[PDB]
């Protein structure tokens, strides 16, 4: 849902040690631009997103 | 998280750090030794006095 | 009818491994198998404090 000024909060899933994606929003494309980290668990129980 | 330090061996005198995980907040630790002993092993022989 | 309950392991993990300490009170069968298309399952009777990686 959006408001007229806020900021709007998603999560999402990757694979990417430097993840970079156009995120389309209703219109328009915007861009993602980050650094991932490893995480903490070695194995875990739940198959992969 | 194995996490590997050092501490001078110095009694009052609080010693602080942090645990940076890559991608998570940092985990602060202090440690503060007030009074460190030295025991010897201790063998009794004999008595004297006058 | 009421059926006994084997102690519960103790799993250690590691960098795409499992190991498990397994303490059982009468004889018990560990069966394990893996969710890809060659399952190479291992059916087994431990009877003895085992450990198995």
């Amino acid at each position: 849902e959006l408001t007229e000024q806020g900021s709007a909060t998603i999560h999402f899933s990757t694979a990417n040690i430097h993840p970079e994606f156009r995120l389309q929003i209703c219109t328009s494309y915007v861009t993602c631009k980050g650094d991932c980290h490893p995480p903490k668990d070695h194995i875990v129980t739940h198959p992969q997103y | 998280y194995e996490h590997a330090t050092t501490m001078p061996s110095q009694a009052g005198i609080s010693y602080n750090t942090i645990v940076n995980r890559a991608g998570y907040a940092p985990l602060p630790i202090s440690i503060t030794p007030t009074k460190i002993k030295l025991i010897p092993t201790v063998n009794l022989e004999y008595v004297t006095c006058h | 009818c009421t059926v006994p309950l084997a102690p519960e392991p103790m799993i250690t993990f590691g960098f795409r491994s499992v190991s498990l300490k397994l303490h059982p009170k009468n004889p018990t069968y560990l069966i394990t198998r893996q969710l890809a298309d060659e399952p190479h399952y291992t059916h087994e009777l431990i009877s003895e404090p085992a450990v198995r990686n």
